[PDB]
RNA sequence: UAUACCUCUGCU
RNA sequence: AGUAGUAACAAGAGGG
């Protein structure tokens, strides 16, 4: 698990 | 986009997310410098809250003394101690009534206690106030030296080793108008060393002889200071330290309201939290079957305020005759004892103020006895106003304070009195269009009203808060507030139609504990795994702090696995075990051994965890019971450890006895002032006590009882133990000889 | 020898301090000495030892360290110094000391130390042969409830332990009392004989006794199993929303499976009889289940427990009930009734209470052996009847006297004269066996009808034909189980009936999985209420439909049997009655519909309706014991839709959401409240004065009135027309 | 008393009692109720004691482990990465210091470690580093009789504290704390095998967790503060008449798996006779930054700002030339704020159990494990923040960091004020609670509850912005619902 | 009075 | 200067 963001 | 973690209250409910309010996380308030101006401060208001009540000079003491009990009644909601001895009486016969044989059994079990009870009793629990000394001391410090004090003035009922009788011997001291007290003082002698002669800080002592006040004073006196590190509030507030004088007689009333409350459904205390919610979900549940498909149910989460400041000892008198009514009378008068102290008791202001000069650059201490003479150009407005009140109530430096009580002084016996109110809203007492019941523990409290209509629901808590008002409890209005039952508040426990988990509160418990490299690994999984089963802490989350915990527990006791490339003091040793340890499994974390531990064995102690995994003389070696580094204490204190959540009570935990089991060095700051020979006092004392324990092995399990000597007791043993030991054993005959040779000729020294 | 202490003392002695100290001290106040210390207990001990921990020389270590270990280690690290501590002869020293000793340190003999640690080692026994199942996901129920937190107790007072203790490592120094019981004798032998030569601090011996011996319990919230050696891993096997099925190693204790076999038989029996087949499903359950990953069958097979429920249970798998027993020399078989148990405690004359296990309920025994048979009816604490036979007068009396003791009355307890000295059914029975003048005549008489074949018997002990002792007269089982459960002898008579079993809910010992397609997931009424109405919202749409197109089919769903079990019989009926009339309501007063009312009151439905038309502000649910009301009108404990988390909660515990649909929907009208009348909003003083549900009757069809219907609301409420099917 | 016997005692009363003694319980409308006033005053400043979103870091790639090395041979090795140090000049000056002393330091810390040839760095007590370490400014302790004629001997000033105004900076520090990064900020020592399928099921959740803490900006605030207090503590402890010489270092691996040290600067250590919890060690901090301070000059009240260099900065397809700032400022802290910093991780636990709590109440509902369904779908979401766009909804990851970023700004600015006002809050909290779950709340002093909350919003930028959130929620409560009798209680 | 040192203490 | 916050720390005590 990689985590992610809208960013 | 501006994160607020606030908004995340819109969808999920604010009990179900209610950690995210709790900072327990960072550093509590702590208060630098002195609490006299606290202690002034709740001096102040509580004659406030008491002021139009009647003031009367004390024949003994001549301390100015205010009572509010029966006086006029309250005509606003500010804070009112005018409690009304007949409105007590009712609730306290009201209660008597609805337990019948209740006050009976609860007398009958604190009679039988105090027939019982032995002097050593006062030697547990926490610090109290040392009259000779004028400081705060530990228990059996403060024991042993008023028992000393008592003993070379006329006064040794005691030596008999039961409690009442040490009661005695203190209400028998206060005739006494000449009591004797050794103090001491630092003398700066001049001797030669090799060539110069050099200054020598030495201590010797002095006798001092006290007045009737004086004394009487000083057995009337609780200490103060400031409360630290704790949570929820703006401001630090102060507590207070009972005296050795008052303290026996406390232990017994607090027995009996202990013995009261016990048997009472509306008492929160003494149980603990899980019982507390099952206590709480009882009174839901019978409030909601004795009610009506038509009625309403209404729940005020409750604080009251001013707690200690308007709860008054001559109304604990009160309760405490009607408690025991029809008792032996000398039974009576010893329980009215604490409350008649309390009645007639004087605060110490503390450690008093320092000044400062920016112009000179120097600073000064000034003791709080000297607030009665000193001047006034010094302080700031509010300090100086404060100062000048309590110059009317100030005798021989301490504070008179005959109205209210103060935190830490007493206990139990103020939830009879709120819990009284409560069982006042039964439906056959009242027969009214509401009724009410509920829960208390000490100021705060969740009442459950029912009625007909929101009418009804109004009048009951008014009757309820009005009723209060009539025994000197004030409700909060400011943090009370009411709803339909199904949710509600209560010592932060929250209901949402069943209480949920409110880990964050615990959050200071997940650390190293910090007693030594045994106890903390058996705590700190405990802690783990009574979170697992009380506040809903997650299996995920609860292995992640198992692995922190290890982290914590490897950095503070500097003891990393022993693999690791880190390079600390303990680093080559643990790796010289490293490299020497042919099953590593079986080496313990603090011998740079791995962690065993995830959820399935929290519950399962180290050293026993390992054991089949360990090298046979890692083992022999690590539970060798010849090792130096344990404290063998006594039974009754072998694997107890000491925790702050209430008061401040002791924590067992389960652990193997090992070289892990030390003790870390004791402070020594008592070296440089007057006391220093109480350490050497403890030296020749432990000896003493040491080798007692070599003829009565016993005696460190089971505390001995015997009004004959410590030496004669000893020598009674060491014949008769050498005669069995010859007679039908293996030693010979000349050294039976030998042996009553020594105690003959001990017996001569005396 | 002993040699060394005494020498030590005259030394001691020699010191003046000293022998002050020891002389004026006395035993009782050297408790308070052994105290006496500068140390304060330290406030913030996590703070310190971090603060501590960076210094050199932290801890403290007996003196005798420096003959021990070297003052240097091998990498040149200080071990210890001579700095004594504050208070004591002891010296400060490196954390480098600790692991010295363990890796290059003396090694001792510790083989025995699991033996001296039995406690803590138990506990690895029953980890490390534990089994593991599955994990189950669901809403996981807890009563907070006190529990035994002690696995192994050998169930003893503290005083009790404290004598065995000071026996075993104190031997020389016990006091005045001695070993009572056979309890205390067998295990301080025991403990002896474990522990012998063991090099350990005797301390530490008298610890860990304290600890294995006492019970202890604490207020713990427990899903499930409640035995000592499950609660000792609640951790491991629950947590909010999940539970982890394990068996401990070892086996279980009787007591708990006996008490966890009752409780898995009764609710077995309540679920099959709402069912179609009651004998089957029975049948069914009892070979899927199991009791602690035990097949529920071999144990009936070999349980002897007698209760109703498990004798139903037995009946329909033929095996034979546990229907007799033997006491005094006689076998009692019972031919009717059955025995609830109350264990109690009672006075005699002699003025001494017995901790006796009293029989309630009219049975009925044939009694038989000793050339002496009788017929015995008897109540609580009651004689009622018994008809004795034999060979000779000598063996009817005897038989008589054991029969006035196995009645338990008060009138002889109270015949009772002196001390009972030889269980305590047995001490009655020896007592009279060997004087039986004042039971005879506290017993009493009365008058008879002179019947042929009867006579009876004086306290005397002549025959009298019309006067006799008190219920005593002197004259010279295949089993079938029906579809409904009824057990009855070979004559068609009811021995038991499954209406009759005992309503008790008590929280299983053991752990119990049903593994039926006929019940929940998990054990116990919270449970069925959750998981009905999670059904229920789960396939909503489904039987939303059903509910307006079929609605006879969608009230005879399987589904909600288990939801029927919690309603009481004599209630299902009307209730069913009440809830399908409510129901036609809002499928004839078109425009309204209540979704939300619906899915609260759905489940009770299932069962045939009556006619009659009663009114309800509330249907009442056993759970737990205690009855709860679940209000017909708006939120309650059993049922509250939530608004803002868009949930229905159920005894506290989200059940699911509803359609968004369902937040947005409303009417003036509420017809599925009050039979035959409509609430049509707030209360308007215009149509008179407030009434109660029960004045209703009074009102004309058409007409409108006042109403108190329920939670302190008034509602206004007008008698439609048309009535509903 | 023990012929006392009740005769309508407490009725009797309650008609002697004036009826002005009474609990009038008005009802509380969320509606009806104002926002928190937040004080007016100046600006908060910044007043933790290290730099959060302006820090900069020098590093290397390093095979160590989370805490391997001796620390000023890895500081070292970080500065010899970087060239172009230029002469060192005051941008932006700590108005109430000696500015030149500051300047000073920095070039004495430069040259001491340049000549260092140990394990450890005490530096000289010369006369600009005993200035801003405080050295010889206790007043000397005197007995009250010889001083006690002085003119302006006072007690000391025991006021209240000097209000503040919310700052911009302080809502900006948090967006930053609650994002991804990409370096892994903690290493989770091992635990036992997992054996039970319960220990299977944790630990594939554990995984999750894990990631999404581990990579979030707050745990490298926790590791930052870990190491500093740690450091600050033991060398307190140990070298207690030595200016010491901590630099400021964390460790790290990538996503791509490489190990890495960083150091952000220095912290000198001044005197450390820590007797008291609360008793003061100051300290310097000298912390890299490429932040203009003049840009929010009211941010950094408390520091004098040098340039110190210049770097070539890498980007896209361009490099850029910045300049490099070093924030020099006094501080202090005490032996109990440094244990409760060595403590820090503990705030993983605070945010973990909450957002496990949130899956796990999913997971009874739908009767299956609803970890895998949080983490990698979308479906589930919780609103945590603010756009003009309205109100931005996070998932299940976000909401994990959002959480553990409050709970280390609640550890890096943990004040009595953050205490009262988290306590009397929580009331008012409940009480709109009580009101959206139609339980018709009452208020009987709803004034009073305000004057508690409000009494405790006095300075801190922390509590000044926790006071901003609830009127902001507050705001967002009233709007969902709007005016009626049957008002949306649900959200949206 | 200043400047060096030296000793004890770091919850007492 | 700085910490801090309703009062303190910014070493205290001694070799006087
Ligand atoms: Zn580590």
């Amino acid at each position: 698990y990689s985590p992610t963001s809208p960013s | 986009m501006d994160v607020n973690p606030m908004l995340i209250f819109l969808k999920v409910p604010v009990q179900n997310a209610i950690s995210t309010t709790f900072p327990y996380t960072g550093d509590p308030p702590y208060s630098h410098g002195t609490g006299t101006g606290y202690t002034m401060d709740t001096v102040i208001r509580t004659h406030d809250y008491s002021s139009r009540g009647i003031w009367k000079t004390n024949s003994e003491t001549g301390a100015q003394q205010l009572n509010p009990i029966d006086g006029p009644l309250p005509e606003d909601n500010e804070p009112s101690g005018y409690a009304q001895t007949d409105c007590v009486l009712e609730l306290i016969e009201g209660l008597d009534r609805s337990h019948p044989g209740l006050f009976e059994t609860a007398c009958q079990e604190t009679i039988d206690a105090i027939q019982q009870t032995r002097v050593d009793k006062l030697t547990q629990g926490r610090q109290t106030y040392d009259w000779t000394l004028n400081r705060n001391q530990p228990a059996a410090t403060a024991l042993a030296n008023t028992i000393e004090v008592f003993r070379k003035n006329g006064y040794k009922l005691n030596e008999s080793g039961r409690l009442i009788d040490f009661l005695k011997d203190v209400l028998l001291s206060f005739e006494n108008d000449s009591m004797e007290v050794t103090t001491h003082f630092q003398k700066k002698k001049r001797i030669r060393d090799n060539k110069k002669m050099i200054t020598q800080r030495t201590i010797g002592k002095k006798r001092v002889k006290l007045t009737k006040k004086n004394y009487l004073i000083r057995a009337l006196t609780l200490n103060t200071m400031t409360k630290d590190a704790e949570r929820g509030k703006l401001k630090r507030r102060a507590i207070a330290t009972p005296g050795m004088q008052i303290r026996g007689f406390v232990y017994f009333v607090e027995l009996l309201a202990r013995n009261i409350c016990e048997r009472l459904e509306q008492s929160g205390l003494p149980v603990g939290g899980n019982e507390k919610k099952a206590k709480l979900a009882n009174v839901i549940k019978k409030m909601m079957a004795k009610s009506t498909d038509e009625e309403l149910s209404y729940t005020i989460t409750g604080d009251n305020t001013k707690w200690n400041e308007n709860q008054n000892p001559r109304i604990f008198l009160a309760m405490v005759l009607r408690i025991t009514a029809g008792q032996p009378e000398w039974f009576r008068d010893l329980l009215a004892v604490a409350p008649i102290m309390f009645s007639n008791k004087v605060a110490r202001l503390g450690r008093g103020y320092m000044f400062e000069s920016k112009s000179m650059h120097l600073r000064t201490q000034i003791s709080a006895e000297n607030l009665s003479d000193i001047n006034l150009r010094y302080f700031n407005e509010d300090t100086k106003k404060k100062i000048e009140k309590i110059r009317h109530l100030m005798v021989e430096g301490t504070a008179s304070l005959s109205p209210g009580m103060m935190m830490g002084m007493f206990n139990m016996l103020s939830t009879v009195l709120g819990v009284s109110v409560l069982n006042l809203g039964q439906r056959e007492i009242l027969k009214r269009t509401y009724w009410w019941d509920g829960l208390q523990s000490s100021d705060d409290f969740a009442l459950i009203i029912n009625g007909h209509f929101k009418e009804d629901i109004q009048q009951g808590v008014n009757h309820f808060y009005r009723t209060c008002k009539l025994v000197g409890i004030n409700m909060s209005q400011k943090k009370s507030y009411i709803n339909k039952t199904g949710t509600f508040e209560f010592t932060s426990f929250f209901y949402r139609y069943g209480f949920v988990a409110n880990f964050s509160m615990e959050l200071p418990s997940f650390g190293v504990a910090g007693n030594n490299e045994s106890a903390d690994m058996s705590i700190g999984t405990t802690v783990i795994k009574t979170n697992m089963i009380n506040n809903d802490l997650g299996p995920a989350t609860a292995q992640m702090a198992i692995q922190l915990f290890i982290k914590d527990y490897r950095y503070t006791y500097r003891c990393h696995r022993g693999d690791t490339n880190l390079e600390t003091r303990r680093t080559k040793s643990i790796k010289r075990l490293w490299t020497e340890t042919i099953s590593k499994a079986g080496l313990l974390v603090a011998d740079g051994g791995p962690n065993p531990y995830n959820l399935r064995n929290l519950h399962i102690p180290e050293v026993c965890l390992k054991w089949s995994l360990m090298d046979p003389d890692y083992r022999g070696r690590l539970c060798n019971p010849n090792n130096p580094f344990v404290h063998h204490m006594e039974v009754e204190s072998t694997n107890l450890a000491v925790v702050m959540p209430g008061p401040a009570k002791s924590l067992e935990y389960d652990a193997v006895a090992t070289t892990h089991s030390w003790t870390p060095k004791r402070n020594r700051s008592i070296l440089n002032t007057n006391q220093r020979g109480i350490l050497e006092d403890e030296r020749i004392y432990q000896k003493c006590c040491q080798v007692f324990e070599k003829f009565f092995p016993s005696s460190t399990y089971r505390r001995p009882i015997g009004m004959a000597s410590m030496l004669d007791a000893m020598l009674s043993r060491a014949r008769i133990d050498a005669r069995i030991d010859l007679e039908s054993g293996r030693i010979s005959s000349q050294d039976f000889s030998e042996i009553t040779n020594t105690c003959k000729a001990i017996e001569a020294l005396k | 020898s002993g040699m060394e202490r005494i020498k030590e003392l005259m030394e001691m002695v020699k010191n003046s301090r000293m022998r002050e100290i020891l002389t004026t001290t006395s035993v009782d106040h050297m408790a308070v000495i052994k105290k006496y210390t500068s140390g304060r207990q330290e406030k913030n001990p996590a703070l310190r030892m971090k603060w501590m921990m960076a210094m050199k020389y932290p801890i403290s270590a007996s003196s005798r360290i420096r003959e021990m270990i070297p003052e240097k280690d091998e990498d040149g690290n200080t071990l210890w110094t001579n700095t004594k501590d504050a208070g004591s002869n002891r010296v400060l020293v490196s954390p480098n000391a600790v692991t010295w000793w363990n890796r290059a340190g003396p090694v001792s003999d510790v083989v025995h130390y699991p033996r001296v640690y039995k406690m803590y080692f138990d506990r690895l026994e029953r980890l490390t042969h534990g089994t593991f199942g599955p994990v189950k996901f669901y809403n996981q129920v807890k009563v907070r409830k006190r529990v035994d937190i002690n696995p192994g107790h050998k169930d003893l007072t503290s005083r009790e332990a404290q004598e065995v203790i000071m026996e075993v490592v104190f031997p020389n120094e016990v006091g005045a009392r001695t070993l009572s019981s056979d309890a205390q004798l067998t295990i301080t032998k025991e403990k002896k004989e474990e522990l012998k030569n063991c090099k350990i601090s005797p301390i530490m011996v008298a610890y860990m006794l304290e600890r294995e011996l006492v019970r202890r319990t604490r207020f713990l919230p427990i899903a499930g199993a409640t035995s000592s050696t499950y609660v000792e891993v609640l951790h491991l096997t629950q947590g909010t929303c999940w539970e982890q099925q394990y068996t401990p190693g070892g086996e279980a204790e009787n007591d708990d499976l006996d008490q966890t076999l009752i409780i898995a038989s009764r609710n077995i029996v309540r679920r099959s009889i709402v069912a179609i087949d009651p004998l089957a499903s029975l049948l069914s359950m009892c070979h899927t289940t199991s009791i602690s990953s035990e097949p529920l069958v071999e144990i009936l097979r070999s349980n002897p427990t007698d209760e109703q429920a498990v004798n139903i249970c037995k009946a329909a798998l033929g095996i034979r009930i546990n229907n007799s027993f033997s006491f005094g020399g006689y076998n009692f078989k019972r031919v009717k009734g059955s025995s609830q148990r109350t264990e109690k405690a009672v006075l005699t004359g002699n003025l001494q209470t017995l901790t006796m296990t009293i029989f309630e309920g009219y049975e009925e025994f044939n009694v038989s052996g000793k050339r002496a048979s009788a017929v015995l009816k008897k109540g609580a604490q009651r004689l009622i009847q018994a008809i004795i036979g034999g060979r000779t007068l000598e063996d009817i009396l005897n038989l008589m006297i054991t029969l006035m003791v196995f009645s338990q009355e008060e009138k002889m307890l109270k015949a009772v004269r002196g001390d009972l000295n030889f269980n305590p059914m047995y001490q009655l029975l020896r007592h009279f066996q060997k004087d039986s003048s004042t039971l005879l005549k506290n017993w009493g008489t009365e008058e008879i009808d002179p019947i042929m074949g009867i006579a009876g018997i004086m306290p005397d002990g002549t025959i009298n034909k019309t006067q006799t002792l008190m219920g005593v007269r002197l004259s010279q089982i295949r089993v079938n189980i029906d579809k409904y459960l009824r057990v009855r002898n070979e004559k068609g008579e009811l021995l038991i009936s499954p209406e009759e079993v005992s309503e008790a809910q008590g929280q299983e010992k053991l752990p119990i999985n049903y593994n039926s397609s006929l019940m929940w997931e998990v054990n116990g009424p919270e449970s069925i209420l959750t998981n009905t109405y999670h059904w229920i919202i789960k396939n909503w749409e489904l039987l939303k439909t059903q509910w307006m197109t079929d609605p006879t089919v969608l009230y005879n769903r399987i589904e909600f049997e288990p939801f029927q079990t919690l309603i009481p019989k004599g209630n299902r009926a009307i209730y069913s009655g009440f809830t399908r009339t409510l129901f036609q309501q809002m499928r004839d007063v078109e425009g309204t519909f209540d979704s939300i009312q619906i899915i609260k009151l759905l489940p009770f439905s299932a069962h045939p309706p009556s006619l009659g038309r009663t009114q309800f502000s509330s249907f009442t649910l056993n759970i737990r014991g205690a009855p709860l009301r679940l209000l017909i009108r708006g939120n309650s404990q059993v049922f509250n839709y939530n608004q803002m988390e868009n949930v229905i909660i159920v005894l506290g515990k989200s059940v699911g959401s509803p359609e968004r649909s369902i937040l947005t929907e409303s009417s003036s009208i509420e017809s599925a409240v009050l039979r035959g009348f409509l609430i049509l909003g707030k209360a308007n003083s215009k149509y008179g004065p407030v009434l109660t549900i029960g004045e209703l009757d009074k009102l004309g069809r058409g007409e409108k009135a006042n109403v108190l219907i329920g939670q302190g609301d008034t509602v206004l409420v007008m008698k439609r027309k048309r009535d509903s099917s | 008393v023990s012929s006392f016997k009740a005769n309508g005692n407490i009725e009797a009363k309650l008609g002697a009692m004036s009826e002005k003694v009474n609990a009038q319980i008005e009802s509380f409308d969320p509606r009806t109720i104002r926002e928190l006033e937040l004080p007016e005053g100046k600006f908060c400043t910044q007043r933790s004691k290290f730099l959060l979103m302006d820090a900069m870091k020098l590093s290397v790639l390093n095979p160590a482990h989370e805490g391997e090395g001796i620390p000023m041979k890895d500081a070292k090795a970080c500065l010899d990465t970087f060239w172009g140090w230029k002469k060192a000049t005051i941008i932006k000056k700590h108005e109430k210091g000696v500015n030149t002393n500051y300047l000073m330091i920095w070039e004495q810390l430069l040259e001491s470690i340049k000549e260092m040839e140990g394990k450890f760095l005490n530096l000289k007590k010369t006369n600009h580093l005993k200035w801003g370490l405080g050295e010889g400014q206790a007043p000397e302790k005197m007995d009250f009789e010889d001083c006690k004629e002085v003119p302006d001997l006072f007690q000391y000033k025991s006021e209240p504290p000097e209000k503040r105004k919310l700052a911009s900076w302080i809502q900006s520090e948090f967006n930053k704390a609650s994002e991804l990064t990409n370096s892994n900020w903690i290493e989770f020592d091992e635990l036992g095998n997992d054996v039970a399928p319960i220990e299977h099921i944790a630990s594939r959740r554990r995984n999750f967790f894990t990631a999404e803490v581990s990579q979030c900006r707050a745990s490298e605030y926790i590791m930052k503060a870990v190491y500093i207090n740690t450091a600050l503590l033991n060398s307190s402890c140990t070298a207690m008449e030595e200016y010491q010489v901590i630099p400021i270092i964390t460790k790290c691996r990538d996503t791509s798996g490489q190990r890495r040290t960083n150091l952000y600067g220095f912290i000198i250590k001044g005197r450390s006779h820590l007797r008291n919890d609360t008793d003061v060690v100051n300290f310097i901090s000298l912390e890299f930054s490429l932040t203009d301070p003049r840009n929010e000059i009211h941010k950094w009240e408390k520091y004098c700002v040098l340039e110190i260099g210049d770097m070539e900065i890498r980007t896209s397809i361009s490099t850029i030339m910045k300049p490099v700032y070093l924030y020099v400022r006094t501080n202090g802290t005490s032996k109990i704020k440094m244990k409760w910093g060595m403590e820090m991780r503990r705030c993983l636990l605070q945010s973990l159990q909450q957002v496990e709590s949130m899956i796990e109440a999913e997971s009874a509902v739908k009767e299956k494990d609803m970890t895998e369904p949080f983490f990698r779908n979308r479906e589930n979401d919780w609103p945590i923040g603010e756009s003009p766009q309205g109100i931005e909804k996070g998932t299940i990851g976000k909401v994990c960091r959002v959480l553990l970023a409050k709970s280390v700004f609640n550890s890096i600015y943990a004040s009595a004020q953050l205490e009262g006002f988290s306590a009397e809050s929580r009331k008012l909290l409940l009480l709109i609670q009580a009101f959206r779950d139609n339980l018709d709340p009452g208020t009987f002093d709803l004034k009073g509850l305000y004057e508690a909350i409000e009494e405790c919003i006095i300075n801190d930028p922390w509590v000044l912005l926790n006071a901003s959130w609830f009127n902001s929620f507050l705001k967002a409560v009233q709007l969902s619902m709007g005016s009626g009798s049957g008002e949306n209680l649900y959200f949206q």
